[PDB]
RNA sequence: GCAGAGGCCCCGGGGGCGAAGGCGGCGCGCAGGCCCCGCCGGACCGGCCUCUGGUGCAGAUCUCGGCAGCAGUAGCCGCUACUCCGCGCCCCGGAGGACUGAGGGGGAGACGGGUUCCGCGGCGCCUGCAUCUGGCCGCGGGUGACUCGGGCCUAAGCGGCGG
RNA sequence: GGCGGGCCUGAGGCGGCGGGGGCGACGGGCGGAACUUAAGCAUAUCAGUACGCCCCGGAGGAGAAACCAACCGGGAUUCCCCGCUAGCGGCGAGCGACGCGGGAGGAGCCCGCCCCGAAGGCGCGCUGUGGGGCCGCGAGGGGGCCCGAGGGCCCCGCCCGAGAGGGUGCAAGCCCCGUACGGCGAGUAGCGCUGCUUGAGCGUGCAGCGCGAAGGGAGGCGCGGCCCUUCCAAGGCUAAAUACGCCCCGGGACCGAUAGCGGACCAAGUAGCGCGAGCGAACGGUGAAAAGGACGCCCUGCGGCCGCUCAAAAGACCUGAACCCGGCCGGCCGCCGGCCCGCCGGCCCCGUCUCGAAACACGGACCGAGGAG
RNA sequence: ACGCCCCGCCGGCGGAUGCCUCGGCCCGGGCGGCGACGAAGAGCGCGGCGGAGCGCGAGACGCGGUGCGGACCCGCCCGCCCCGAGAAGCACCGAUCCUCGAACGCAGCGCGCCCGCGCCGCCGCCUCGGCGCCUGC
């Protein structure tokens, strides 16, 4: 049970700053599982979803693979590329099927190199953690 | 009524306005 | 709460309930009307907690 | 009226310059749902000062 | 002729734009604001109407120096003041 | 002399026992007067006491000591330097000279001055308040 | 646009000539607009930056020369707060009368454990 | 009977294999009420023991919202008036007939309103009938002063003044 | 007499520094009601209240005894517990302290006088200065069945210093965020007369005036005497415990959109209204996703139809009640009883005060929500 | 036929009843931080397309500095995209800060005087007044 009085446990609280998050808060809020082998090599469980990342859904809605071509912050959802809905006439232009973060694991990151540097820093803060503090 | 013994209390005053004269415990376990 | 308005009886002749009307004439101040106050409204004075020997 | 204040005409000035209705631009940026400005005035029936 | 006769001569300005409140409340004829109070130095504020008060008193508006400075008391302020003390 | 209350024509309408402007007297002294006046003409200085210089059949001269609390010489002389302080802005304002403590009954100490101690509003307000407790 | 950075070491006459033109681009650009555009966002913004370290430059070597001065502009006066300005300095405040302050040191506060 | 709280509901209460609600129908109870069933509905809901209350409505010239019959009813009667043809609207244009009748239904100002002004496009709203009209709506424009007025002077007044 | 200086009282100007105005609380100073209670009403009560005005501060005010007491005595202030009773009062209705005792918290001092006198804060001053919080990591879940989508079921696990919570296409410890664990003393006292005030009663505190001390004050019945006990007024400072809105934080046997603030809704003190002071609304919800409506046929167009997207139109929105209404189908139609069911028999309009109401007494068109021990 | 009644069946009109709920409300803590260095408030202006709100002030829907943060920026654009290049976001700091307002040259939007100009208080200084108390010629 949470022993911090700081933290709250409202509801109305909780829901308002979902809700009405920050945006560093509100990518932070949006993070995928690592897939086991990009896991074991960056030695890290969740990484925040960003666009050009490979994500496999495994809900049964709309499941398929994909890069994230778009980041819809606003409402918390990502689209994948293939994950679109069915067009009512063949010669019309895409519209994807927006899907939750949590509901897809991340097969291939964007590496860039700020995020070799911030996959560097969790892994260096996770090693002083797993030394048993 | 009847047999009773007249009561000893003060009619409340300022009650709905003027300075607040009613004191609250519930700051008392803190 | 309910008693933050300015509502007066309209009157005895205007073919209205007596109860307090705001300016435009809309029911106001009462346990019955829209708006108005608790007929006794709830009060922290209650003794919440009892006493065990 | 023909003859008035630059202060008076300044305020007035405003009220013309504001009475518009919303951007249909803005109506899509803010995905509005209630398009009507209702500060909105008209000469005939509303009095400014 | 009380009623809609006499409204026919309803052609004056009673009362103009006040220059500290800005409301319809300044008197031309008396020049004085029924509201803001101006001339006077002070405000014209009353315990009669509590709904007076909470249309026009401190955060009604931009409060622009307050916040800055209720800020900056939270931040670097009170130990800049420490300093001057010394 | 004696107040007259501003009650216009002379109506002081009501209970008759609130009746009656001529003839009531001042509740401060005319001491207390001359140092509320001396406050009000120069708001910049603190006062300190005043005294009784002269008498007339028609006025009463008192001469008040002010202090400039942000003078060098009395913001670093310990003796005086307490007229400094903040709390002390007004003083006469808020009854804190000899003339207003006499004035407030805080001369006078032990019985007969049990219910003007805090302040006499002060003392209403502590006899008067209902205690609710919890456990009651 | 234009980066703080790269105008900071310019010459005050070399910042107020910039000044000039990104004022007569500001003219142009509000004459384009009218007449029949990311330029006039951006130039906007550029006025504001020279003007930023015009008046940081002449803020900061006006503090410099007033600097050590009696009564320095108040402009150039710490922030703190009316209250905190009209204060009693701690040393003002802690000042004690000689006889007051004879009796602190003839008894000083001392450290004991009572059993 | 309602709405909450603390427990229980023999492998841990009933629920997208359909919760509450709503509608129709049985049963059960002297009755308040309850229960089920069908249909709609689409995420919550209880039975019992203990506890708690802003706890039950036909009425109050009750409050607030809906809204019926009257009822296609009363009304749409100041300011003399329109008609023909032209795409033809009550708009426009031509031709007739007329009106306001120089204390005009005429041309202008002061005040008050504050864009109503103009030009173009329009009929969703208004124009108490209609409209293709407009004082309406959309888009774009419009007020130029050494000589006019303000400003200036003083009026009745109003303010200010060591005090 | 006229011209210079010093002193003393003024006058204008310049510098430096301060004041002013704000905040629906808490706090200090003042001025100050009435409704009301007395079953009428004047004193009284309301109430030393509303409100008006002035003044601070993070608290304020109060404060180191001209105190209380009467003891086998205490010992500045403020605050809490207690007695509510001593008393006051058309001795009516009402009103009303304190000391002791238990606690919270505790902290003491200065000036004038006096002595030196410029040793000083030295343009002054001998009419006296000086000195005596931030930053962060952060565990552990699969299979099968069905769904529009499990967070559902049905087996089987795993983590737990974490089974607080929120989010996610349905009820999630293990999908995600987080949570548990961590680092950095004189015009005075008094007295006389007067007004206000208090429980203070031949005076509790205050004040106007007149008069005015010297050893003086107090000990709760005035005066005169004599003792006793106990203190030093008419100058000043002081922390703590105590109070409290705006604002931030957290919690709740709270309210759930006619409720809860007036205000949950991109634009509420808003739209609107009043010359003005001022008054002041209403309006929550599509879906999982805007996927917000494919195509074709018809029409002068609008629009219509066929469907389409969707799990579903849910189509400007969730549910979708009653009142009321339209189409189609059945019936001649109020309630209670007996029968197959349209006859026979019974039946005044309730609520309400009232001796008595169907009343030609009063309220009630209808419905829904709110609505009073 | 109308009107009712309702034996079902299906439409409207309405917005109850559910269910929710980024809002109240009460209770604790904390805080106690405005202003002539211009407050509180107000008026005008400011966005590429810009009505209201919020925010800003002619440097205007912001600008600089320092640290984080690491891909986006509601629409159409534009700008970014990269071991740093640097979007959202996040503190803290420095400035800018129109007109009115305690409101300050005088007015309220109009007019000065000087090369900035309000009042009151305090403390200094400068200039000089008095048949005030004196003194020398």
């Amino acid at each position: 049970m949470k022993l911090n009085s700081a933290v709250t446990a409202s509801r109305r609280k909780c829901r308002k700053a979902y809700f009405t998050a920050n945006a560093e808060t509100r990518a932070k809020m949006m993070s995928s599982r690592l897939s086991k082998e990009l896991r074991a090599e960056h030695k890290i469980k969740t990484m925040p979803i960003r666009r050009g990342d490979i994500v496999e859904i495994f809900t049964g809605g709309h499941k398929g693979t994909g890069k994230v071509v778009e980041v819809r912050r606003r409402d918390y959802k990502i689209c994948v590329e293939g994950i679109n809905q069915k067009a009512r006439n063949p010669e019309a232009k895409p519209v994807p099927y927006p899907i939750h973060p949590s509901n897809c694991i991340i097969k291939e990151l964007y590496m860039n190199g700020s995020r070799y540097r911030a996959i560097k820093r969790r892994q260096e803060r996770n090693a002083e953690r797993l030394a048993r503090i | 009524g009847r047999n009773v013994a007249f009561s000893n209390m003060r009619r409340y005053k300022c009650t709905n306005k003027g300075p607040n004269l009613i004191k609250n415990w519930f700051n008392q376990p803190a | 709460a309910g008693v933050q308005c300015t509502a007066h009886s309209w009157g005895p002749g205007r073919a209205v309930a007596r109860l307090p009307r705001k300016h435009g004439g809309i029911g106001a101040y009462a346990n019955f009307a829209r708006g108005g106050h608790m007929a006794h409204p709830t009060t922290v004075i209650r003794r919440w907690c009892r006493k065990v020997n | 009226t023909a003859n008035k204040t630059l202060s008076r005409k300044l305020r007035l000035a405003k009220k013309t310059k504001t009475n518009k209705n919303i951007p249909r631009w803005v109506i899509a940026k803010d995905h509005l749902k209630k398009t009507w400005n209702y500060k909105r005035h008209h000469w005939r029936r509303s009095h400014l000062k | 002729s009380k009623g809609t006769a006499s409204f026919g001569k309803r052609h004056t300005r009673i009362h103009g734009s006040c220059r500290r409140c800005g409301k319809h409340s300044f008197h031309l004829q008396k020049h004085e604001c029924a509201s803001c109070g101006y001339p006077s130095a002070k405000m014209r504020r009353y315990n009669w109407s509590y709904k007076s008060l909470r249309r026009r008193t401190q955060g009604t508006g931009s409060m622009s120096h307050m916040r800055k400075v209720y800020r900056a008391y939270n931040s670097g302020t009170l130990k800049a003041n420490a300093r001057k003390y010394l | 002399g004696g107040r007259k209350r501003q009650c216009v024509h002379g109506i002081s309408y009501g209970k008759p026992r609130n009746i009656g402007i001529v003839g009531l007297k001042p509740s401060r002294s005319l001491r207390a007067l001359a140092e509320q006046k001396v406050g009000r003409r120069l708001p910049s200085l603190r006062v300190l006491n005043s005294y009784w210089v002269a008498q007339d059949g028609s006025y009463k001269w008192y001469e008040v000591i002010l202090i400039d609390p942000f003078h060098p010489w009395i913001r670093n002389d310990p003796k005086i330097n307490w007229i400094c302080n903040p709390v002390m802005k007004r003083r006469e304002c808020r009854g804190l000279t000899s003339a207003g403590r006499k004035a407030r009954g805080l001369h006078n100490k032990g019985i007969g001055a049990m219910k003007l101690r805090p302040s006499k509003r002060a003392a209403w307000k502590r006899n008067h308040t209902r205690s609710l407790r919890r456990y009651r | 646009g234009l980066k703080a950075k790269d105008l900071v070491g310019l010459s005050q006459e070399d910042l107020q000539r910039k000044l000039a033109d990104l004022k007569r681009e500001l003219l142009s650009l509000r004459t384009m607009k009218a007449t029949a555009i990311a330029r006039f966002r951006v130039c906007k913004k550029d006025v504001a930056r020279v003007l930023t370290v015009i008046n940081q430059k002449a803020r900061d070597e006006a503090r410099a020369a007033f600097e050590g001065a009696e009564h320095i502009p108040k402009t150039f006066r710490p922030r703190l707060t009316h209250a905190m300005r009209c204060q009693l300095t701690e040393k003002q405040k802690r000042l004690l009368p000689s006889k007051l302050m004879k009796r602190k040191l003839q008894f000083p506060k001392l450290k004991y454990a009572v059993k």
